[PDB]
């Protein structure tokens, strides 16, 4: 059994150009996780010698 | 055999032995043993998750 949390950060800045359009489209990010990872894993195996 | 200085009445017959070692010969008591050895395997497995 497990329990990921992942989280983050970001600094993003884009510009687009047109003919009489600007702007920047500066940002910033952040994204947390409260997860649940569990798993069963079964095996056999034979040996001979 | 009597030799014949002995031969007269008056001097003593008897033998004088001694013994002298010539070589000495020592040899130690003692074991070896070799082994080898050979080994061959096969394992064959299962895992699901």
């Amino acid at each position: 059994t497990s329990r990921t949390h992942t989280s983050e950060v970001h600094g993003n800045a884009e510009v687009h150009a047109s003919f009489f359009d600007i702007g920047g489209s500066v940002s910033a990010g952040f994204s947390n996780s409260n997860s649940s990872t569990v798993a069963i894993d079964h095996s056999l195996s034979l040996a001979g010698e | 055999n009597v030799s014949p200085e002995a031969r007269h009445p008056l001097v003593a017959a008897y033998p004088i032995v001694h013994v002298d070692m010539e070589n000495i010969i020592l040899s130690k008591n003692e074991d070896q043993s070799t082994q080898n050895t050979d080994s061959q395997t096969r394992t064959i497995s299962k895992n699901t998750s």
